[PDB]
């Protein structure tokens, strides 16, 4: 028995017998790697590595379920999975030697029981945990036991916290084996959601349809760039379910999710108009040229091209890989083209200020490009990020006006090239911003003066 | 050939699988070829490590590759390659970087090593490095004969590459390939490919399309412009196919679940609608 | 109540709302609806209120507390307690090792045993790195386990720029909150707001405030 | 030796020193061996002799 | 001759064994020569302390050599080069492609070539007096290519 | 507490640490540094590693209950 550990740590095996843990689907290769590492002789300590939300804690829960379901090899058929929050270990160790004694006792109990697999989730907390002006931290206490195979210790951490925290301590790094948890594919995410579905139906008291699963996975993969697949698809299903619950419950009975209940949520998150085209919106889109001519007289060809690009995006025929449109407006001074960009922004958002504006006449020096993407690592203001990247990331469905393009240094537009072709710009932190839902309008008056000072 | 040499184990241990400069006119599949290689090796284009060199217009941007010096606020490439040592690295449009950013590439190309500002060495020895460029393409149109092909284009592009990059950089690249300008037959095949990919994108919307060979040939002749390669074909597809379908599906959704056939009657495109 | 330490670190907004001292919240029905939708989620049911300075985020959380008192929220919330927790209060008087981790662990246990508490952490960007660094474990790392499996219903508010600077540096913490965008209200909305607040200022300044003064 | 001499002239380029020899070794020797070894593992355990006949390189396979 | 002169005991105690700039056309084994020397002296190429100067293009990157400036975050760690040399004082040091470094880096090298000492930013002094310092370059190759006759 | 005995020769104290933790912790206390003699354990060669693995082999075979061939070591 393990009387200290039992008070410090959650027993995942008993919780899996109880049955509250959500089911784990498809991750058999990762579970197999975990079993292989745990069956090692000397350093049987797997650490699950990956992005936030990819399912690492779900892998440890699925291992506890596999042990409970006796799907594991004989060496594991009676093992206890104990989830040790280092916060609980540090808590209350006011006096010298209290933390060291407590953790030594825990290690002794693990050794004497022999049937415990420890799970230190958030493993990056282990470095320096419990250190002080003269304390010995958890990592330096555990180092001997981790390298003699006495402890079996699963951990999980993000890739960034792995690098930042526990690749500093090169002696601790050696003691753990990284199991790479990749982001699951679209079809894997569909299977995951179908497996989870019953748990969410029982909470929200609604039927969750298969085509809603397919919609939520496809849409959240296409339009949610900050987050990784299974977490964000679950998020989108869970909020669509909560929304339809809330709406039906406050004044048939077998209410069911749908693709439109999902489109409403993703349009709420992103602002991109993804909900089904109702007749009012369609009549407004078809009369778009008339609405633009309320502010721009003439210039019919430009209005037509802009309106056709807007229709082409709203229909859904736009290539996903490219911005809605990129346009150069070119002509004499005082002739509608900036006014047309503002009229478009108003027709799309009800205000001119919703337009992102970049006056290129202040990019006359090449090094001004740092305004769009930020200062390189190590230079003053690197923390502040790029102004255009942040503005587009904050509102991904927006009109961007690059005004008076010929006045910028010729090289500065080389930054646009990837925006126009891929619809990507990389922030100097390394974050990728997607312009795939922006309209990009560039205005110029090159040649227009020469057309007057030409005298044959 | 380079990929086979790598898989055969003949590849020199001390060097990357390959380093290639893809040089040519604009709009010729060289960045598309890099993405196609990434897909063929890893099943998706997203698996490519990509570095868009136009971000590096100024020398000090090199700190993105290897990190900020010790103690200064805050490497991206080193971390990505250390995370996936078997990968395709694309340095797209190299000539738009500051000329001497690629001084950092030299050790990568010779040793297959790059050092990280933490003092850590990352081995590119199992990566493929691809560098797209279009030096000389501007000079090819500045040039006009005050006087009365392929090999001359190849030679003048290679000379402009010799001008733009230091000799000890070009000496380390395993191959320097110049891309041919596309022929009209090739453009017709590209139109067929694009129309296929449009059709099987639309099909999962439940919009079923077919395009007749006459229509595709009319699109291929509308989009023909030799100095711009395949890109003007995309604009032709947008104008002809996509605009009219967008008008139809917005104007009362009169297309959902039906079949649309696009053909050109000799005067104009027609958009007949029928059931399956 | 049965939560004797939390009641000493936090302010019960629900009772302060029932005392009528919180100013009324007008027109923000869509943001309130979004907050209710997030709180009714199964798992990561934590909204974070995101916007510019002075757009009215804390006023959203107070409007929620008043909605609780008026029982016009769904039955799933009809008796919840909204507890505003100042992180600077939790770190007060905690010199020794483990004293902050113990305090916040006991707070969490009290939350879990009561189950009828919604935690409100205004200025959520203070949560990361709170609790010191010399062998301490900071509040974000202590709360991350609970925040991802539904034990804590937590409402945050922070500015866009402090969200970018602090939360998105720890992308594992970012995943656990859902951004509710608190837009700036329109002119006519601000007119309605000011005509709603009028009574509270007339009583304090002991003067009439004309409509055209609002306009 | 005739193969080595042919490699040494196909890789000759005086402005670039020795490095174009490496590219020549890769193109001539390593391409064709990689074809042979991937096309049915027919090289493994056997001896290969490389020579040049004045038209092309030849790759003859024999037992030890 | 420099190796043999140092091993005979005739080297000036105050100076490193040798400092050499290898210069010339590209692809002429001046890096390979340093590698071969390292192998001949230690039995493997990896014993060479290799520094790739093409990372030191910006002025402040010299912190990698001698540590972060006083009061900066890493100031107690010392330099990477200083500690690699202090750990192995008999070693070949290769400064590949020196001319690509920022000029400020050579001011640090001056005291190394003058006294065989490098002061780490901590103030600790590292003795280079038993190292061989090889610097390679190909300055003028672009001037060579634009020599038209 | 231990500085007197370590300098007198009262304790025959073997220790071990990495290069980084030596430099970071116990080279700061230069008086303590003086009291220890560093023995640099170099990384073994490839052939030495083969010898080490052939020596350890029995202990891993008996754990995994499999035979481990020499060419698997190589
Ligand atoms: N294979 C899977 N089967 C079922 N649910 C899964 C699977 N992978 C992920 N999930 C769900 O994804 C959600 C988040 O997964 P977690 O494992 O809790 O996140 P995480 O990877 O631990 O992120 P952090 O940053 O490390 S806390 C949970 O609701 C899981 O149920
Ligand atoms: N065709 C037009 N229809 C309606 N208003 C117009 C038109 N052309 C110009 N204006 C008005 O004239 C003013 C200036 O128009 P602009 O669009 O700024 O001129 P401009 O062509 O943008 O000048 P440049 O090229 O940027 S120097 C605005 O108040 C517009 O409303
Ligand atoms: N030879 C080709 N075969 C097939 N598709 C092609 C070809 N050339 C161009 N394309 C298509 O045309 C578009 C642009 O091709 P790219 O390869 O990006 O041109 P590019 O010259 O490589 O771009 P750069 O290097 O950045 S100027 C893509 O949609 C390609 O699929
Ligand atoms: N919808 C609203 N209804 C009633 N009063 C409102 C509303 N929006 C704002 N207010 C009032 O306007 C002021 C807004 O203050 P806050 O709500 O604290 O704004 P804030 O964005 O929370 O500022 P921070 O971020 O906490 S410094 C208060 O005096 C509110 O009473
Ligand atoms: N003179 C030479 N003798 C023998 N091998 C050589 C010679 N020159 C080049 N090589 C070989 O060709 C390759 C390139 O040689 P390097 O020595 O790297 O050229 P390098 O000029 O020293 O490098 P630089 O100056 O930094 S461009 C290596 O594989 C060498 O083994
Ligand atoms: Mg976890
Ligand atoms: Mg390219
Ligand atoms: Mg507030
Ligand atoms: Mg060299």
């Amino acid at each position: 028995n393990t009387p200290t550990l039992d008070s410090l740590a959650r027993d995942l095996t008993v919780i899996a017998k109880d049955g509250t843990l959500d089911p784990v689907i498809g991750r058999d290769k990762e579970i197999t790697r975990v079993i292989e590492v745990l069956s090692r002789r000397t350093k049987n300590n797997p650490v699950l590595i990956g992005e936030p939300g990819v399912g690492k804690t779900a892998i440890a829960e699925g291992l506890a379920q596999a042990i409970v379901n006796n799907e594991v090899p004989e060496t594991l058929k009676d093992k206890r999975v104990m989830s040790l929050d280092m916060g609980t270990v540090v808590a209350g160790t006011k006096y010298r030697g209290e933390f060291e004694e407590r953790l030594k006792k825990v290690m002794e109990e693990i050794q004497q029981a022999g049937n415990v697999i420890l799970f230190i989730d958030e493993l990056h907390t282990l470095v320096g945990a419990g250190g002080a002006e003269g304390a010995i931290d958890a990592s330096n206490i555990l180092k001997p036991a981790l390298a003699r195979g006495e402890l079996q210790c699963i951990g999980a951490t993000t890739l960034d916290e792995y690098r930042k925290n526990i690749e500093k301590d090169a002696a601790l790094e050696r003691r753990f084996q990284p199991v790479q948890v990749d982001e699951p594919s679209v079809v894997d995410t569909v299977a995951i959601l179908k497996g989870l579905r019953d748990r969410y139906e029982a909470h929200h008291r609604i039927n969750i349809s298969d085509e809603a699963i397919e919609a939520a996975v496809k849409l959240s993969n296409r339009y949610v760039s900050d987050r990784f697949l299974p977490d964000k698809a679950i998020d989108l299903i869970d909020e669509a379910s909560s929304k339809v619950r809330l709406k039906s419950h406050t004044t048939g009975m077998s209410t069911s999710l749908s693709e439109e209940d999902i489109a409403e949520v993703i349009a709420g998150w992103t602002g991109i108009p993804l909900t089904k085209i109702n007749e009012t919106e369609s009549e407004k889109l078809l009369s778009l040229e008339d609405t633009l001519h309320e502010r721009v007289i003439g210039q019919k060809d430009a209005v037509n091209s802009i309106s056709k690009a807007v229709r082409r995006a709203r229909a859904g025929l736009k290539d996903p890989k490219r911005p809605i449109g990129s346009f150069i407006f070119l002509g004499p001074t005082g002739v509608g083209k900036t006014e047309l960009a503002r009229a478009l922004a108003e027709s799309m958002f009800g205000d001119d200020d919703a337009m992102i504006r970049v006056d290129m006449s202040e990019f006359m020096e090449k090094h001004a490009v740092s305004r769009l993407v930020g200062a390189p690592p190590g230079y003053v203001g690197h923390d502040d990020g790029g102004q255009l990247t942040e503005k587009v990331r904050r509102k991904p469905y927006s009109v961007i006006l690059f005004d008076e393009i010929e006045k910028a240094h010729p090289d500065v537009f080389n930054i646009l090239l990837q925006v126009l072709d891929d619809g990507h710009l990389t922030d100097t932190k390394g974050r990728t911003v997607d312009f795939r839902n922006t309209i990009i309008i560039m205005t110029s008056n090159v040649g227009a003066q020469e057309l007057q000072d030409q005298r044959f | 050939k380079a990929v086979r040499r790598a898989r055969a184990g003949l590849k020199d241990p001390k060097r990357p699988i390959g380093s290639f400069i893809f040089l040519g006119p604009t709009g010729v599949g060289k960045t598309e070829l890099a993405r196609a290689l990434a897909e063929s090796m890893f099943g998706d284009d997203d698996a490519m490590i990509r570095v868009d060199m136009s971000e590096f217009m100024e020398k000090h941007a090199v700190s993105r590759l290897v990190g900020a010096p010790p103690g200064y606020v805050g490497g991206q490439l080193t971390e990505k390659v250390r995370r996936k040592p078997y990968s395709v690295i694309l340095f797209d449009e190299i000539e738009k970087a500051h000329p001497d950013v690629f001084n950092i590439l030299l050790q990568v190309l010779d040793d297959g090593h790059l050092t990280d500002t933490k003092g850590r060495t990352v081995d590119f020895r199992n990566t493929i490095i691809i560098m797209t460029s279009n030096v000389g393409a501007q000079e090819l149109q500045d040039q006009r004969f005050a006087g009365f092909d392929y090999e001359t284009i190849r030679k003048t592009m290679l000379k402009e590459l010799k001008n733009s990059f230091r000799p000890e950089f070009l000496n380390r690249v395993d191959d320097i390939i110049v891309f041919h300008k596309l022929t009209k037959e090739e453009l017709k095949e590209i139109v067929t490919m694009m129309v296929n990919k449009l059709t099987n994108r639309l099909s999962e919307q439940n919009i079923n399309i077919i395009v007749t060979d006459k229509a595709k040939d009319k699109i291929a002749e509308e989009g023909y412009d030799p100095e711009y390669g395949a890109r003007p074909l995309i604009r032709a597809i947008q104008k002809t196919i996509e605009d009219n379908l967008s008008e139809l599906i917005l104007d009362g959704n009169q297309i959902e679940g039906k079949k649309v056939t696009v053909d050109h009657d000799g005067k104009e495109f027609k958009y007949d609608i029928a059931e399956q | 109540n049965n939560t004797p330490t939390l009641d000493s670190l936090a302010r019960d907004l629900t009772v302060i709302a029932k005392d009528g001292t919180l100013d009324p919240v007008i027109g923000r029905d869509k943001e309130i609806t979004r907050v209710i939708e997030v709180l009714s989620r199964r798992t990561k049911n934590n909204p974070v209120l995101i916007g510019e300075p002075g757009v009215g985020k804390t006023a959203i959380a107070e409007g929620l507390a008043q909605a609780i008192v008026n029982n016009e929220v769904p039955e799933t919330l009809k008796d919840k307690r909204v507890m505003s927790l100042d992180m600077g209060t939790v770190v007060a008087g905690t010199k020794y090792r483990g004293e902050f981790e113990e305090r916040l662990k006991k707070v969490m246990e009290e939350i879990q045993q009561a189950g009828n508490v919604i935690l409100f952490i205004d200025e959520l960007h203070t949560l990361v790195g709170a609790g010191g660094a010399e062998g301490a474990i900071d509040a974000s790392n202590i709360l991350k386990p609970a925040l991802a499996r539904g034990e804590l219903q937590c409402i945050g508010a922070t500015t866009l720029d402090e969200y970018r600077k602090n939360i998105e540096k720890d992308a594992a913490l970012e995943r656990r909150f859902q951004p509710v965008q608190v837009d700036e209200p329109s002119v006519v909305d601000t007119v309605a707001i000011l005509k709603g607040l009028r009574d509270r200022y007339e009583a304090h300044h002991r003067i009439n405030i004309s409509d055209e003064a609002i306009e």
